[PDB]
């Protein structure tokens, strides 16, 4: 589940930190926001090493491009290059992509789908808990939002996704970008999923394990 | 002495043919001047048809790079055209790519790579011409960037190119010392136009009719030329006072 | 002298060197002649032996049933470019189910000459070339030089001492431009020609070679015993 | 048209040497000494760097000795930047090998083909040859303990005792007049600082005008080790056998 | 005809207090037929270790690779390769392959020599990392792993303790998986110490 | 191509190699030998799809002897294993794949050891003191696990052979005519001419 | 539903706002009307992918050709679409309608079906899966009608196509192309939805 | 010196002796012209009859570049053929993807650029002709002149080869004498006149005439010939014009 | 058409010099001066701005460029050849070490790169090497603090300090009177600023001179806030302002 919400000042985007092999959860805190430059902020859906590897890609061109031209990158820069990167592999690359982020020419919020398509948007929703998460943007969402109630939004929104999308679930991860300021990536800002205390510790004696031989291993030259 | 004939050094660690394609920026005996105000830039260049049967209209050194770049040329027009074919080119390509319109200072420094390349690769000549790239930049605002055969290029507050460059070039650094400041403080690009005309007069010693001169205007999302008439308009206001 | 080192290279009159050296190994070659009525097109050619042990350089080549050139200067560039016409000819056969006209078949020689003279590393050919042909157009007679210039004639000859025989057709024009309906007649008038680019040899059995074209007439080479009427 | 300004680099003289091949030699000649000597339980590699300067970094600094693998070093006499061109190629080759075999690549196997790139550049491609020689110090389980060189014609051969670049001929008969088979390490050590400090165009031999590596076995039985000396190190051996 | 699962075999690693440990078992098959009991899946770059499950011929290929890679790596950096460097290495070399993946499901573990930081991590066969506290399963009984650990788990374990939750986190995975077991090693890592131990297992 | 068996015993290594080969519904040929010398203490059998055999098997034997002349030396039973490894490995993501499964017998005479390698099609390489490709180790492998020692003779190891064949022989669906034994030890490889 | 009418001034380019995965509405507030040149607009269905790579494309073309050659035709900027689609019909799934004013010219209306042949026509109009309709009620449309008379010809004619089509829907929008310049018009459900 | 030896080497001046010396072929060259007339071009040239044996009026130098653009050049012929050759490339290649016909200026600068990138390595000759080429677009006739260095203008008249400097003295009169403008009819006679009082530079051999025009009016804005009545109206009258 | 040009225009003369890296070397000489300093807790890199035009903005033209964020680059010599070899070694610092280990390199093996492009200008085919000798100061955890020069050959050597260019001969006898292993970073700037005014002539401000540091990390110039781990760029440009602060207690 991930969305962005645009605001008075800025944009945010927020993320949920589950990751699923079929039914099983293979990372219970994974961080589906990533930095394309310092200011452009990228949340990924579909395959996980994709949206990676297309965000650190175009985030490095991006870098390359800023040194060049001696100024900071632009939000429609990422978007170009990464649709047209996208288009090119005509979906056959599964990322899945919520771009936001402040430049000279003011907040941007943009989605990519894997085939090259992009969308704009005040609000925005991507993934299995998009349907939970546009709900609540569409139920909660007004123009002329502050940032604290954009937050919130966003946040709430992300939550409908880890409670009622089995594709979801765990912590929620916002990055707040508003014009003027740096951006501030709040890794972890709830943890309404924290694991109970366990009844018993299966903590073993020692020696409970039979062993066959011991040998040091040599990793020194 | 074969280190004459192709981009490689000589002994006192020159490149001749870099040096003699800046000779050939002259051949056309045209001066350009470059100016900026607060809200545009003004660029002028003489213009002359010493032939009878030619079609005054089609002979210019003036170009429309992309819709907020000018770029006038002082050298042969063959190299020229070149120059202004490519940057129309990398100004189009540019757009594509990365979504936004190609800065005036970022066209030049490109122009100014592809230049370094022809004074390190043998089998390519350098140019033999000095690109002067005008525009009002959305995050810099009114910019001049000069490009020349050795690949060298940088930002101007005004700027001057051609065979008496030196006598406009110190006309405009005395202005600059008396105003105290770093452009025309002039609101209507009409007379930033009439300032760039009175101050080449003044350093070429020489008058000027509507088809004696060519113009070139950069606003806010638009670069234009001048025509004969919209030039004369501009002469009978300088003269008028 | 210093321009003359490749085909890349004007001289500071604005001369090629190496195409005026080119053209300088058709003059070396030995004499062919051409010319045509309105009816029919013919070829006469003088052909060189290395002594009397060898045989007689065949100086005509046929490119299809309606046309065909004879050669003069450096024989396997004949075959080059009469290569390249046969397979023009040939296209324009298979694609379009159209007889090559001689008119386009010289301007594909001009632009394939030219491309070997604006190029460093290749080098111009080193041969002259009199195309005959009978198309929708009626006959034509070309001239062909490595320079790419290819020119329409009535009549014209290439080779050592052709200005002989250029000469006389220059005179005759008004009688031979006139012989339609008769072959024999119009071949005589070639072997004539030829004759006047002769020195000390005379034209034998084995040394003349005849080729013609025309309305009711496909491109046929006559040389031994055949050309024997004609001596 | 281009034909004017090429050297043509891959041509014979009419006495039947190689130009490009003789002059890259000349260039090598005018380089820091290198000594390598070859003992029964080691092998000694010793450099001369370049005039110094005092404010030059010297610990942190690699000019002559560059590492191959675990096995093999080599020391560098001529261009700097062409010799590492050929040292990154070398390095591959040793891993492309230890890949495909699951074994350290034979010193000879290594030596043939880097010795076989600088072939290639006086036969064809028209481009200057490397400007460097090589001496190889190495161990492998079938020769043992070897030194070879290597030079811009691609020719390589092996020895006991060898020197390159500057006052070779000085070096080799130094080199020749104290040299014996029985030799030890800590002896052949010795050898290579006194002749370093005979042949030197230098007033007197320094710590911080050389560098210094050892191949022996030194290591618990039967495994190599690579000493890359560091400057303190060089100081005590330089005192230690009384040349300051 | 599904490339993961012929040959078989399971590794795990987990974090103790300033140590890591990293285990695998040693069975390969050919589906139903076992053919070698001596087939380790954990191999060593200097200080960094990594564990490789999946096809046989993936799993031989990676660590001839990644020898090479790190032995150029020292050589240039004149220093070994650290796991948070290493990680990303394997990372980028397995999403080279984007298209036509090696069909395997590498582990890392270890301990930073800087820092003195356990670490671990674990990948998909396109790269993708999963970063982790608490442990890291791959294999053809990573379903088994998962239950073991995320019950037999506890943080700051001491290494003889950590031995033992590792240890039985394995064994009992590996007994309700087909193509898994015949055998099982245990890696212990501290800061400058690395023990090894064979377990006693059931062979069959 | 079908059976090929190995054995790793004390101071050598058995190959035996079934001599039949079948073509449709008729056996071509009752004395194949589906068997290269690599190098004179290095031998390799083979078994998979028609013609890719021998060529395979042809192509590692010239690239072997071409070392061998080379740098005037014989490789190493591990370092010829381990080539021949790469060779699959690189042919199993080719245009069209190499189906070649491999056991390599060989005398390492620096280590005055024995020593076997199994490599399937893929590029999965094994050492092991008794190996087989394809429906083979179904039956040989249980009677090895019984019966084998590390410290056996090589006529201890050639009975222990007879008895994974007659097993073969006696509950395999084909007749695979017999096999060929051939046996790798530090003086070399000799053939078994009865058996 | 997309749709392009010539009329008196000019000519008015007309499509719905809805973007659909299966049955979800991914954009309800979609802009399908693109500009190519400042007076060449076009209207986009079929893949939103295809035609947004194709537009960026033609706009790339256009600016090119600006700055070389001057203010391109809107048959120019047809003929460019056209190339882009039928080259690559094979990949490619876009249904596209070019409108754009000349002052020579006044309004030009060309349409690039799934084919990739292009049609000249006063007024043109694809609903559903890129379906193009002949006439679609022709007596309802005349030649040189007023900007007010288009506006209301266009905004009945999508509102019918979304009663009726689940792909279409949310808000109208419209551009007007004329000599006065460019103009954007935008009708809300509760208008459009009582006629 | 040696920097006339090969192309694309600056001159201690700043200049390419290569490309001077092409100009020298074009110089040598026999004369042709062009005429911008009302509503399109007129263009005309000299082709010396070396002998009798030259079939009269089957040897023709003036070509077509699409359907609209007439091209003649004087010096090297075959040069100029394979710049037309490119040029129907260019033409060719416009139509392809922008549907309608190559305007002018814009056909101009594709012979301009390709004629200069044979100025920039000395792997390559540069071209020895001179080109004088235009016909009709939207925006109404054009006339341009292409020289070897790659350099091209607009002209109300042109003319090049061994006649130029009389023909040219020739076209500023009709420039001054006419300033609202001259008919297309008119033009072609002109045309005839100067290319005859251009032969004078050039009167060892005779010579034949042959004149091509586009006309929005006369030839529907398409490239023509002039044959038959309207030729032997023009030579009738440079005839009278000469005596 | 085509390069025909794939021979070497680099090439061994009978005295075994390499004409055009020597003639290279040249260019570099008449180059304006540019040095680095290495101080304990940082190091500094400073160069004249020569100003071709007093009509042209200096601001506009950067001598000293920020290559990776704990790496930066001086020169003398041929401009135009500075900045492509920026431009080529910003790439490289990516595609072949960045994009492969997700970590910004080390100095030395930036520098080891930057040296293999200028090497390969000296033997490739059709090229000339180039006209510059770069000092490149940088940072690393496992190398700390270090300083670098290299040579149109493709040399590169580990410098405590050096200078190239015009004054370089009595720059650096400047520079081994006043340099000590305890040199602080302000001390370092004091001493880079007192050996640059020797070789300048005109005038000496904020405005005509150009330096940069690699120092302690800067949070304020990261650009966000959230990542413990990322601290900032250790690479620091000075302002005119700051410059001419140090000038009045010189
Ligand atoms: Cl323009
Ligand atoms: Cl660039
Ligand atoms: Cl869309
Ligand atoms: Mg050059
Ligand atoms: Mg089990």
């Amino acid at each position: 589940t991930i969305v962005g919400v645009k605001f008075n000042n800025g944009v945010v985007i927020a993320a949920d930190t589950r990751s699923t092999q079929g039914p099983i959860v293979a990372d219970k805190n994974c961080a589906k926001l990533h930095r394309i430059s310092p200011k452009i902020w990228c949340a990924g859906a579909g395959t996980a090493a994709d949206t990676e590897a297309v965000t650190q890609l175009i985030g490095s061109n991006i870098e390359l491009h800023s040194l060049y031209t001696s100024r900071e990158p632009r939000v429609v820069s990422a978007l170009q290059m990464l649709k047209q990167h996208l288009f090119k592999y005509q979906g056959h690359i599964g990322a899945y992509l919520i771009v936001a982020g402040v430049d000279p020419t003011g907040s941007h919020l943009f989605s990519i789908h894997a085939h090259g398509s992009t969308d704009v948007g005040y609000y925005l929703s991507l993934g299995s808990g998009s349907l939970a998460a546009m709900a609540v943007l569409e139920s909660h969402w007004k123009q002329d939002l502050t940032k604290e109630e954009a937050i919130k939004l966003a946040s709430d929104a992300i939550q409908a996704g880890i409670w009622n999308d089995l594709g979801s679930g765990s912590n929620v991860d916002v990055c707040v970008m508003e014009i003027g300021k740096d951006a501030e990536y709040l890794r972890n800002y709830l943890t309404p999923n924290v694991r109970e205390e366990k009844q018993k510790s299966y903590k073993f004696p020692r020696g409970t394990t039979a062993v066959l031989k011991e040998s040091i291993v040599n990793i020194c030259d | 002495g074969y280190d004459r004939h192709i981009t490689i050094f000589s002994p006192e660690g020159r490149l001749y043919q870099v040096e003699y394609a800046f000779k050939a920026t002259n051949q056309t005996n045209i001066n350009s001047l470059a100016v900026r105000g607060k809200d545009c830039t003004v660029v002028i260049s003489q213009k002359k048809v010493p032939d009878k049967l030619l079609d005054p209209t089609t002979v210019s050194y003036i170009f429309c790079i992309s819709r907020t770049i000018g770029m006038v040329v002082n050298g042969p027009i063959p190299d020229a055209r070149n120059a202004a074919l490519r940057a129309k080119a990398e100004a189009a390509e540019f757009r594509y790519k990365y979504g936004y319109d190609m800065p005036c200072d970022v066209l030049a420094k490109r122009m100014a790579n592809l230049s370094q390349i022809y004074t390190q690769r043998a089998y390519m000549r350098p140019l033999g011409v000095i690109l002067t790239f005008v525009s009002v930049d959305e995050e810099l605002g009114p910019s001049i960037y000069k490009t020349d055969p050795a690949g060298y290029y940088v930002g101007y507050k005004a700027t001057a190119t051609g065979p008496k460059q030196q006598e406009i070039t110190t006309n405009l650094e005395n202005h600059f010392k008396k105003s105290k400041i770093d452009h025309i403080n002039e609101e209507s690009w009409e007379k930033v136009v009439e300032f760039a005309i009175t101050h080449m007069i003044d350093a070429l010693g020489t008058e000027f009719s509507k088809n004696d001169l060519e113009v070139g205007v950069a606003t806010k999302d638009k670069f234009f030329t001048l025509s004969a008439e919209n030039i004369e308009e501009r002469l009978v206001a300088i003269a008028e006072q | 002298n210093n321009y003359d080192g490749d085909t890349v290279t004007f001289s500071p009159t604005g001369r090629l060197f190496q195409v005026e050296y080119a053209l300088e190994a058709i003059k070396q070659g030995s004499v062919t002649v051409g010319l045509r009525s309105n009816t029919h097109a013919v070829l006469v050619a003088l052909k060189r032996n290395a002594d009397e042990l060898s045989s007689y350089q065949k100086k005509i080549i046929k490119c299809d049933e309606h046309m065909g050139l004879s050669l003069a200067g450096l024989a396997p560039d004949a075959r080059v470019l009469s290569n390249y016409l046969r397979q023009q000819c040939n296209y324009s056969s298979l694609v379009f189910n159209r007889k090559l006209a001689v008119e386009r078949a010289g301007h594909l020689l001009c632009d394939k000459a030219q491309k070997n003279t604006q190029s460093y590393g290749g080098r111009p050919y080193g041969v002259g070339l009199l195309i005959i042909g009978y198309d929708k157009s009626g006959a034509h007679l070309l001239e062909f030089q490595p320079s790419g210039n290819v020119t329409e004639l009535y009549g014209t000859a290439i080779g050592a001492r052709s200005q002989g025989a250029k000469t006389y057709l220059e005179r005759t024009l008004d009688t031979f431009i006139k012989i339609d309906g008769n072959p024999d007649e119009l071949i005589k008038a070639g072997v004539e020609a030829i004759s006047q680019s002769l020195r000390d040899e005379s034209l034998t059995v084995d040394n003349l070679s005849i080729a013609i074209v025309g309305k009711d007439t496909p491109f046929t080479i006559y040389d031994g015993e055949a050309v024997a009427k004609y001596i | 048209g281009s034909r004017r300004y090429d050297s043509r680099t891959t041509i014979f003289s009419p006495e039947g040497r190689l130009y490009q091949v003789e002059y890259a030699l000349e260039s090598i000649s005018h380089a820091g000494t290198a000594i390598g000597i070859m003992a029964s339980d080691g092998i000694v590699l010793a450099a001369e760097r370049k005039v110094t300067s005092t404010l030059l970094e010297q610990d942190t600094s690699t000019e002559k000795l560059y590492k191959l693998n675990d096995k093999i070093a080599v020391a560098v006499a001529g261009l700097t930047a062409d010799a590492e061109i050929l040292i990154n190629t070398a390095r591959i080759h040793a891993q492309n090998y230890l890949k495909t075999y699951n074994e350290d690549i034979p010193v000879e196997i290594l030596v043939r083909r880097l010795s076989d790139i600088k072939q290639g550049y006086t036969q064809h491609g028209g481009l200057r040859p490397f400007g460097v020689s090589f001496i190889y110090a190495g161990y492998d389980d079938r020769y043992g303990y070897q030194l070879y060189t290597s030079n811009p014609s691609g020719n390589y051969t092996g020895w006991k005792a060898i020197s390159v670049g500057a006052n070779t001929s000085a070096a080799q008969t130094l080199l020749q007049m104290d040299y014996k088979d029985d030799m030890k390490v800590d002896d052949a050590i010795e050898l290579a600082l006194k002749t370093l400090s005979k042949t030197t165009d230098s007033s007197a031999l320094t710590y911080d005008r050389l560098e210094f590596a050892t191949i022996r076995k030194g290591a618990n039985d039967g495994e190599v080790y690579q000493k890359i000396f560091k400057p303190q190190e060089i100081k005590d051996i330089l005192v230690k056998t009384g040349i300051t | 005809s599904d490339p993961s699962s012929i040959n078989g075999g399971i590794v795990v690693a987990m974090t103790g207090k300033d140590c890591v440990a990293i285990a695998c078992d040693l069975r390969l098959g050919s589906q139903s037929l076992g053919v070698s009991n001596k087939f380790e899946k954990i191999f060593h770059y200097g200080h960094v270790f990594l564990g490789i499950t999946g096809l046989a011929t993936d799993v031989t290929t990676l660590n001839e690779m990644f020898r090479y890679k790190t032995n150029l790596y020292k050589l240039k950096e004149e220093r070994a390769i650290e796991p948070e460097t290493f990680t990303q290495l394997v990372s980028s070399s397995l999403y080279e392959r984007r298209f036509g993946p090696y069909f395997v499901g590498p582990v890392v573990a270890g301990i930073n020599s800087k820092s003195g930081k356990p670490f671990i991590a674990g990948f998909d066969l396109i790269g993708c990392i999963d970063e982790a506290k608490d442990f890291i399963v791959s294999g053809t009984a990573s379903d088994q792993l998962f239950g073991m650990c995320e019950s037999l788990y506890e943080p700051n374990l001491e290494p003889e303790d950590l031995f033992e939750t590792i240890s039985q986190a394995l064994l009992n995975a590996a007994d309700r998986d087909a193509l898994s077991g015949w055998g099982a090693v245990v890696y212990i890592i501290k800061k400058d110490e690395v023990v090894k131990r064979y377990l006693k297992m059931r062979q069959d | 191509m079908d059976i090929i068996l190995g054995i790793r015993v004390q101071d050598s290594v058995i190959l035996a190699s079934s001599k039949a080969v079948t073509r449709g519904i008729s056996v071509l040929k009752d004395s194949d030998d589906k068997t290269r010398q690599l190098s004179p203490h290095t031998l390799m059998s083979f078994a998979g799809e028609a013609g890719d055999t021998v060529q395979f098997a042809e192509y590692i034997q010239a690239n072997i002897q071409l070392y061998s002349i080379r740098e005037d030396y014989e490789l190493s039973p591990q370092a010829v294993s381990s080539f021949v490894r790469q060779e699959l490995a690189k042919s199993i993501r080719s245009r069209r794949p190499y189906q070649v499964n491999v056991l390599i017998g060989g005398y390492d005479k620096k280590k005055n050891k024995p020593e076997l390698y199994q490599i399937d099609y893929l590029g999965t390489k094994v050492e092991l003191p008794y190996g087989a490709h394809g429906y083979s180790g179904f039956y040989t492998f249980s009677l090895l696990d019984h019966h084998y020692r590390p410290d056996m003779t090589t006529e201890e190891g050639l009975d222990l052979l007879k008895l994974c064949v007659q097993e073969l022989e006696k509950r395999m669906p084909m007749d695979f005519k017999g096999v060929i034994v051939k046996i790798v030890d530090k003086d070399g490889i000799r053939q078994v001419d009865d058996f | 539903s997309i749709m392009a009418v010539t009329f008196k001034d000019g000519v008015i380019l007309g499509a719905d706002s809805r973007t659909t995965t299966g049955a979800y509405i991914a954009n309800r507030v979609t802009d399908k009307l693109t500009r190519v040149h400042d007076k060449i607009w076009c209207c986009r269905s079929g893949s939103a992918a295809d035609t947004q790579a194709i537009a960026d494309i033609v706009q790339y073309h256009l600016e090119l050709y600006t700055s070389q050659y001057g203010t391109p035709s809107t048959e120019t900027a047809a003929s460019v679409f056209k190339e882009l689609c039928y080259e690559n019909k094979d990949n490619l799934t876009a249904g596209i309608i070019v409108a754009g004013y000349d002052d020579k010219n006044k309004g030009e209306v060309y349409t690039i079906p799934l084919g990739g042949s292009v049609h000249k026509l006063p007024y043109a109009i694809a609903v559903s899966g890129s379906t193009f309709i002949y006439g679609y009620c022709d007596k309802n449309f005349r030649e040189n009608m007023s900007k007010e008379e288009t506006v209301d010809f266009i905004k009945h004619s999508l509102s019918q196509a979304i009663k009726w089509d689940g792909s279409s829907g949310g808000v109208i929008r419209m551009v007007v192309l004329t000599a006065a310049g460019v103009e954007r018009l935008i009708f809300y459900p509760d208008e459009y939805e009582q006629l | 010196t040696g920097y006339d030896l090969s192309n694309s080497v600056f001159s201690p001046d700043g200049r390419n002796f290569q490309v001077e010396y092409a100009v020298k072929a074009v110089e040598n060259g026999t004369t042709s012209i062009g005429i911008k007339c009302n509503d399109g071009v007129v263009f005309a040239v000299e082709k010396l009859i070396t002998s009798k044996l030259l079939v009269p009026q089957k040897n023709v130098k003036i070509q077509v570049v699409d359907r609209h653009i007439g091209c003649v050049y004087s010096g090297l012929i075959p040069d100029g053929r394979h710049l037309v050759n490119r040029g129907r490339e260019e033409a060719a290649s416009f139509k392809k993807l922008y549907k309608t016909p190559i305007p002018i200026p814009a056909f101009a600068d594709r012979l301009g650029q390709y004629v200069q990138a044979h100025t920039l390595y000395n792997s390559v000759r540069p071209f020895g002709v001179s080109t004088i080429f235009g016909g009709v677009d939207k925006n109404g006739a054009h006339l341009y002149m292409l020289e070897p260095s790659g350099s091209y203008w607009g002209y109300k008249g042109a003319a090049t080869g061994k006649g130029r400097q009389s023909a040219k003295a020739e076209l500023e009169k009709l420039v001054d004498h006419h300033p609202e403008g001259l008919s297309a009819r008119e033009a072609v006679k002109q045309a005839a006149k100067i290319i005859y009082l251009a032969h004078e530079d050039n009167k060892e051999k005779d010579f034949e005439l042959e004149i091509s025009w586009c006309s929005l009016s006369e030839t529907n804005g398409l490239h023509k010939f002039v044959k038959g009545d309207l030729l032997q109206e023009a030579i009738d009258f440079a005839q009278k014009e000469i005596n | 058409m085509t390069d025909r040009y794939s021979f070497s225009l680099t090439t061994f003369s009978p005295s075994g010099k390499l004409g055009q890296i020597d003639y290279a070397l040249t260019a570099v000489k008449q180059g304006v001066t540019s040095l680095g300093i290495k101080a304990t807790n940082g190091v500094v890199i400073a160069t004249e701005k020569k100003s071709s035009s007093p009509l042209a903005m200096s601001e506009t033209l950067s001598k000293v460029s920020l290559l990776t964020p704990d790496i930066g680059a001086v020169y003398s010599g041929m401009g135009p050849d500075y900045r492509v070899l920026v431009d080529k070694s910003r790439k490289v610092a990516h595609t072949s070490y960045k994009r492969i280990y997700g970590e910004y390199p080390p100095t030395k093996l930036l520098v080891s790169e930057v040296a293999k492009i200028m090497q390969e200008a000296t033997q490739s085919g059709g090229v000339r090497p180039f006209g510059v000798s770069l000092l490149i100061a940088g940072h690393d955890e496992f190398n700390g603090f270090s300083l670098y020069q290299v040579d149109p050959s493709g040399s590169y050597f580990p410098w405590k300090a050096t200078a190239i260019g015009k004054g370089s001969v009595a720059a650096k006898t400047f520079l081994e009177k006043r340099w000590n292993d305890e040199l602080e970073l302000e001390d370092a700037i004091h001493i880079a600023l007192l050996t640059l005014k020797e070789s300048v002539e005109g005038e000496f401000n904020g405005d005509t001179i150009e330096l940069a540091i690699i120092g302690d990390e800067n949070p304020d110039l990261l650009g966000y806030t959230g990542i413990p781990t990322d601290k900032g760029p250790r690479f620091r440009k000075l302002t005119s302002q700051e410059i001419n602060d140090r000038l009045e207690a010189l």
